[PDB]
RNA sequence: GAAACUGCGAAUGGCUCAUUAAAUCAGUUAUGGUUCCUUUGGUCGCUCGACUUGGAUAACUGUGGUAAUUCUAGAGCUAAUACAUGCCGACGGGCGCUGACCCCCUUCGCGGGGGGGAUGCGUGCAUUUAUCAGUGGUGACUCUAGAUAACCUCGGGCCGAUCGCACGCCCGGCGGCGACGACCCAUUCGAACGUCUGCCCUAUCAACUUUCGAUGGUAGUCGCCGUGCCUACCAUGGUGACCACGGGUGACGGGGAAUCAGGGUUCGAUUCCGGAGAGGGAGCCUGAGAAACGGCUACCACAUCCAAGGAAGGCAGCAGGCGC
C-alpha cells in the first residue's frame, strides 16, 4: 500500500451482506459517509439484494440516476453511499419508507415504516464540544455536529432530530432502567433493559442489559444505544422485538409453522 | 537521504539490525536552518499534508516580552551571547530556541517611562532638551496625576534589570523555533534566570 | 534580431546558455527546447548553445527595423487578423468606448 | 544542589518572577487511584519525565517487576518474571523480560529487590516507555 | 440564523441555569438542615 | 462536436517470494505523541479599515531543422474556475486602553466620593510568543473555551472578480433551486510510530556492544509528530546459561493443508489478510498519499537503433520466444 485501497474482494466483504460466492471476485467498497465502511448498508446492496427492485448494479445506477431514492430526507446518486443504523430510506415515487435496524440476528432486516414515522430519527450523541465562542456542539453517530443542543445532554444519551431541519426535539438520558439496542459485538441486535453500568476506569466499561424473558447479557458501552425511556421504544422494532431465542426454539417455532402449513 | 529511522541502528543488547526495506519518504530528513543575525530572509519548505514550514535563513526582529508586567514589543535583536548545547554555535551566531540574545532596550524604556510618568536609564544629568519626554513625564490634570502617583508606588525595577537598561541592552530567551516558524520570539531574563546566566557567561568569558 | 534557429542535429539553440558547444541541461515545467508529458516530470535535453557560429543549419531572424529598400518577398502584402478581442475589456481598448 | 546542568532548570509552567511590594510547584493526580506522593508537592527538584511534577500522561499498561539494578540517571532495570506453557508437554518453562523503565527523584530511597508498579506513557528515550508509579518494600527491610 | 439560534439558546439555557439556582438555594438550604434540621 | 488548455485519476488493481529470524506477522491495547484527497455535517454580512480589473499561452494559421523518437525552435491571433490583481458592502456602532475637559454632593477651604466624556490607538478566526483567571469534559491536560500585551514569513492563511437551469415579485424597483471553490472543525477511508506475549536448526557460536552511538541525563537540530533520529557537553552503562552475540535455512508471516485412536509429526511459493520488490544499489520531482519504476536522474551488469554526431531501454502485467 502507498496510498488509500479502493477495491473490497467479495470474501473480505462484512459478513452481514450475505453476499454468494460465485458472483464475482469484488464487493462494492462503500464510499466514504456518515457510517463506517464495516457497519454501513451499502445502497447497491439493500436495492438489489434485498428489496430485489433491480437485478444488476447497473440497473441500480439507473434507479438512483433519476432522484428517486432519499436517505435522511436528501437526495443520494452514489449507488455505495454507507446507509447504517437508525438511516431513513425514504422511496417517494413507490411511496414507502425502510428505517435500517438490526435484525434480532446481527444483520440489518428491511423493515417498512409509516410516512409520519419516517420524518426523524434517533442519534447517539458520540463527544459533546465547546466551540470557538462558548457555542457548546454536539457530534453524533452518523457524523451530525449539532451546535446550541439542550444545555443538560451528555455523551452516551440518544436525541430525536429532525430530517427537515436538522435540530434537537427530545431527548433520553444514559441512566438505569432505559431500553437498549445492542448495536456491536456477539448480541447484535438484542433490545433489552439497562440492569447496571461498571466503571473501569482505563478499559472500557461493561454495561449490563436485561431481555423481556429474563435473559442477562453483557456489551462494552460502545455497542449499546439507547431507543426508549422504560420499556417504551420511540421507534417502531421487527417482528421478534430483539429476543433471540435459542435454536432449539427457531427449530420449533419453523416446524410449527411448517406443519401447521402441511 | 537524509534518513530518521530506527532500524539503522543497533538493538537494546547490541546485535545489528538488516533492513527489511529501503529508505521510504517519511523517514525524511533535511539540512539545518543554521538562521544567522542580518536582513529578514525567509525561505518555504512544502511539507507532508501539502503544509508549509517557513526556514528563517536571516533575521534582525524578534516579539519578546518583559514578562514581570506584560509589556511585549517588536524589538531589534543585535547579537548572541552563550548557547547551553554547543559554543560554535555562538561564533557562527546561530539563531536556535532557548539560546541567550541581546535586544534594543528602547521600546520597553519608552513604555516604561509613558506608563509610570520616570525616568529609565538615562543617567544622573541628563539632558532632557527635546522635553516632549518632559510631556510624557509632567503637565497632567487632578485625578489623572492621582492614577499616576497611585501607580508610581510599584514600579521599582530590580538592579541588574535597571544596569542593562542604562547600557541599552537587554538578554533575552528565544522561546520559539526560528527554524520552523521563521520567528524569533522571546522572553526578557529576570530574577533568579538572569542571575543564573550572568554568572555562566562571565565564568565562561573569563 | 537573431531569434534562434537549430544545429545541424536539430538540437535547438535554448536562450542564456552563452557556450557555442552543445551541452546537456536537466529541463523541468516553464523552460524553452522541452515539455512534459506528466505533471512534475524533468528530462535530460542535449541542446545547442546561445553563442551563434559557424557549424549550424538554420538562424532565426525577425526584422526589427523595416528598411530603405523593400523586399519582394515578405513587405509586399500583409496576413489578416485571424480572430480579434474575447474580453469585453479588451474589445472596449481596442475600439476606444465609452461606458454607457 | 540543582540546575547542575548548562541551561536553566524550571518547570516551565510556573511563573517565577510576579513583582511584589516561597516559589510555587506544578504537579497533578495522574488518574486511576495512585496517591500523587509527599516529595512531589514538597520537593525542589525539576524533571520532565516525571508522572507527578513534569509533561508525561499515563495511558496503556500497568506491568509490576522487581528492581534488579539502579546503575543508570533517572533510570533503572525492573525484572518481570512469568510461565510460558509449552503445549506438547502440558508443562511451563521460567521466562523473564527486563525493561529499563525512568526513576523520578521523588521516590526518595529504593531499594534492587522492591517491588514497582510501571504505567505506560509515550517513548521517554531508546528504550524507556514506562515510568515507576508506586514503590512496595520487599518482605520485611524494617531493619 | 446565528442572531435567532442564539436569542433561542438565551432563553432554554436562562431556564436551565434558574433550575440549577432553585437547586443552588437547596444546596443552602441542606447547609442549613446539616446546620439546625 | 474533433483538437488543445484546465480539473481529476495514474499511490488502486495485477505479478512474484529474492530479501527479512522479536524483523515480518498474529492476538491485545495506545496517539492525552501525529498527518489525511474524497465523503457526510458544521462554519463561511462575526473583521470598523466593482453593472466585472490585468498581460501571457495552447489548439489554429504559417516558416523550419536532423537519418532517427510520443524531439520540437521561430512569426502572427485568441480564451479561463489556467496565471495574477483587487473593491464596495453589512457599517451605526461595540468593546478595551488614552483622556482634553465638564457638572454634581461633602470638608468655610484644601483634600474626598462617584459620575459624564473630546482627540488618538487597538480590534475577527487561523499563526508565533509571554502573562492572568478557573463554560464544558476526562481515570488523568501543560484539554477545551475565556481575559490582557505584541506578532503576521513579500517563497505571503481565510474574509467567492465562478457556471447552469427556472424566471419572477412594483415605480428605471425586485429574489428561489443547483454546479464549482475555499482557511478551520468534526466524521469516513486510512496511514504512521509505539505497548504486552508469541518463531525453525545450531556451543566445531560463551561472552557481546562503546570514545567515528553502545545504555542513560540536559539543551538544541531535524521530522507530520514521541524518541540518540542526529548534533554538543556530561554519566558508565545495556544484554547473557531463563542461550545473549554469531552462523544456517531448499525461511516471507498468518488464516490454513496432509495425516491421524488420544498425544503428535510434516507442509503452508500458491487466489483472503499483512509485508517486501520491480535487472543491482542510490537520489529525487509532482501530489493529500510515491523514495513510484506501464515517473524522472546517475553509476554497475546487459542490451536495441544508428548518415557515427546521437536516440532509446526495463514482462516477478496478459499472451508469446530462447535458456534452464
Amino acid at each position: 500500500a502507498r496510498g488509500p485501497k479502493k477495491h473490497l474482494k467479495r470474501v473480505a466483504a462484512p459478513k452481514h451482506w450475505m453476499l454468494d460466492k460465485l458472483t464475482g471476485v469484488f464487493a462494492p467498497r462503500p464510499s466514504t459517509g456518515p457510517h463506517k465502511l464495516r457497519e454501513c448498508l451499502p445502497l447497491i446492496i439493500f436495492l438489489r439484494n434485498k428489496l430485489k427492485y433491480a437485478l444488476t448494479g447497473d440497473e441500480v445506477k439507473k434507479i438512483c440516476m433519476q432522484r428517486f431514492i432519499k436517505i435522511d430526507g436528501k437526495v443520494r446518486a452514489d449507488i455505495t453511499y454507507p446507509a447504517g443504523f437508525m438511516d431513513v430510506i425514504s422511496i417517494d415515487k413507490t411511496g414507502e419508507n425502510f428505517r435500517l435496524i438490526y435484525d434480532t440476528k446481527g444483520r440489518f432486516a428491511v423493515h417498512r415504516i409509516t410516512p409520519e414515522e419516517a420524518k426523524y430519527k434517533l442519534c447517539k450523541v458520540r463527544k459533546i464540544f465547546v466551540g470557538t465562542k462558548g457555542i457548546p456542539h454536539l457530534v453524533t453517530h452518523d457524523a451530525r455536529t449539532i451546535r446550541y443542543p439542550d444545555p443538560l445532554i451528555k455523551v452516551n444519551d440518544t436525541i430525536q432530530i429532525d430530517l427537515e431541519t436538522g435540530k434537537i426535539t427530545d431527548f433520553i438520558k444514559f441512566d438505569t432502567g432505559n431500553l437498549c439496542m445492542v448495536t456491536g459485538g456477539a448480541n447484535l441486535g438484542r433490545i433489552g433493559v439497562i440492569t447496571n453500568r461498571e466503571r473501569h476506569p482505563g478499559s472500557f466499561d461493561v454495561v449490563h442489559v436485561k431481555d423481556a424473558n429474563g435473559n442477562s447479557f453483557a456489551t462494552r458501552l460502545s455497542n449499546i444505544f439507547v431507543i426508549g425511556k422504560g420499556n417504551k421504544p420511540w421507534i417502531s422494532l421487527p417482528r421478534g422485538k430483539g429476543i433471540r431465542l435459542t435454536i432449539a426454539e427457531e427449530r420449533d417455532k419453523r416446524l410449527a409453522a411448517k406443519q401447521s402449513s402441511g | 537521504g537524509i534518513s530518521r529511522d530506527n532500524w539503522h541502528k543497533r538493538r537494546k543488547t547490541g546485535g545489528k539490525r538488516k533492513p527489511y526495506h529501503k529508505k521510504r519518504k517519511y523517514e525524511l530528513g533535511r539540512p539545518a536552518a543554521n538562521t544567522k543575525i542580518g536582513p529578514r530572509r525567509i525561505h518555504t519548505v512544502r511539507v507532508r499534508g501539502g503544509n508549509k514550514k517557513y526556514r528563517a535563513l536571516r533575521l534582525d526582529v524578534g516579539n519578546f516580552s518583559w514578562g514581570s508586567e506584560c509589556c511585549t514589543r517588536k524589538t531589534r535583536i543585535i547579537d548572541v551571547v552563550y548557547n547551553a548545547s554547543n559554543n560554535e554555535l555562538v561564533r557562527t551566531k546561530t539563531l536556535v530556541k532557548n539560546c541567550i540574545v541581546l535586544i534594543d532596550s528602547t521600546p520597553y524604556r519608552q513604555w516604561y517611562e509613558s506608563h509610570y510618568a520616570l525616568p529609565l536609564g538615562r543617567k544622573k544629568g541628563a539632558k532632557l532638551t527635546p522635553e516632549e519626554e518632559e510631556i510624557l513625564n509632567k503637565k497632567r490634570s487632578k485625578k489623572i496625576q492621582k492614577k499616576y502617583d497611585e501607580r508610581k508606588k510599584n514600579a521599582k525595577i530590580s538592579s541588574l534589570l535597571e544596569e542593562q537598561f542604562q547600557q541599552g541592552k537587554l538578554l533575552a530567551c528565544i522561546a520559539s523555533r526560528p527554524g520552523q516558524c521563521g520567528r524569533a520570539d522571546g522572553y526578557v531574563l529576570e530574577g533568579k534566570e538572569l542571575e543564573f546566566y550572568l554568572r555562566k557567561i562571565k565564568a565562561r568569558k573569563g | 534580431r537573431i531569434s534562434g534557429g537549430n544545429d545541424k542535429q536539430g538540437f535547438p539553440m535554448k536562450q542564456g546558455v552563452l557556450t557555442h558547444g552543445r551541452v546537456r541541461l536537466l529541463l523541468s515545467k516553464g523552460h524553452s527546447c522541452y515539455r512534459p508529458r506528466r505533471t512534475g516530470e524533468r528530462k535530460r535535453k542535449s541542446v545547442r548553445g546561445c553563442i551563434v557560429d559557424a557549424n549550424l543549419s538554420v538562424l532565426n531572424l525577425v526584422i526589427v527595423k523595416k528598411g530603405e529598400k523593400d523586399i519582394p518577398g515578405l513587405t509586399d502584402t500583409t496576413v489578416p487578423r485571424r480572430l480579434g478581442p474575447k474580453r469585453a475589456s479588451r474589445i472596449r481598448k481596442l475600439f476606444n468606448l465609452s461606458k454607457e | 544542589d540543582i540546575q547542575t546542568e548548562r541551561a536553566y532548570q524550571k518547570q516551565p509552567t510556573i511563573f517565577q518572577n510576579k513583582k511584589r511590594v516561597k516559589l510555587p510547584r506544578y504537579y497533578k493526580n495522574i488518574g486511576l487511584g495512585f496517591k500523587t506522593p509527599k516529595e512531589a508537592i514538597e520537593g525542589t527538584y525539576i524533571d520532565k519525565k516525571c508522572p507527578f511534577t513534569g509533561n508525561v500522561s499515563i495511558r496503556g499498561r500497568i506491568l509490576s517487576g522487581v528492581v534488579t539494578k539502579m546503575k543508570m540517571q533517572r533510570t533503572i532495570v525492573i525484572r518481570r518474571d512469568y510461565l510460558h506453557y509449552i503445549r506438547k508437554y502440558n508443562r511451563f518453562e521460567k521466562r523473564h523480560k527486563n525493561m529499563s523503565v525512568h526513576l523520578s527523584p521523588c521516590f526518595r530511597d529504593v531499594q534492587i529487590g522492591d517491588i514497582v508498579t510501571v504505567g505506560e506513557c509515550r517513548p521517554l528515550s531508546k528504550t524507556v516507555r514506562f515510568n515507576v508509579l508506586k514503590v512496595t518494600k520487599a518482605a520485611g527491610t524494617k531493619k | 440564523k446565528n442572531k435567532e439560534e442564539a436569542a433561542e439558546y438565551a432563553k432554554l439555557l436562562a431556564k436551565r441555569m434558574k433550575e440549577a439556582k432553585e437547586k443552588r438555594q437547596e444546596q443552602i438550604a441542606k447547609r442549613r438542615r446539616l446546620s439546625s434540621l
